[PDB]
């Protein structure tokens, strides 16, 4: 896997690499971030109230 | 009394979560709710009123 993301890697837009990803990180915390099936991604459901 | 929550996803494999118990169901989708002082339907079906309530006049108080 000899890559070289500093030989110029940028695909034609933006800046370092932009990125493909099914559901972003949710940092404050969730109920259960929780994953389908398919466990590449996942729906954030927030731990509002007292369940935190 | 259920509700599908909903995920396109992959595939149209729904989990299911009750409603806000004052919540009705006007559509298999998604709950429906209505103003305060009122109430769900049994089936929830539509919006409901809960009877007034006052001092009457052989109550206790």
């Amino acid at each position: 896997l000899h890559l070289r993301i500093e030989r110029m890697h940028w695909p034609g837009s933006g800046q370092q690499l932009p990125r493909s990803i099914c559901s972003l990180p949710c940092q404050p915390g969730e109920r259960k971030k929780t994953v389908k099936g398919m466990p590449c991604c996942w729906h954030c459901e927030p731990c509002t109230g007292y369940q935190y | 009394n259920e509700v599908k929550s909903v995920q396109p996803g992959e595939v149209c494999c729904w989990l299911c979560i009750p409603c806000q118990p004052y919540e009705y169901r006007l559509d298999e989708f998604t709950c429906a709710d209505c103003g305060l002082g009122y109430w769900p339907n049994a089936s929830l079906t539509g919006c409901f009123e809960l009877p007034q309530e006052y001092i009457r006049w052989g109550d206790a108080w």
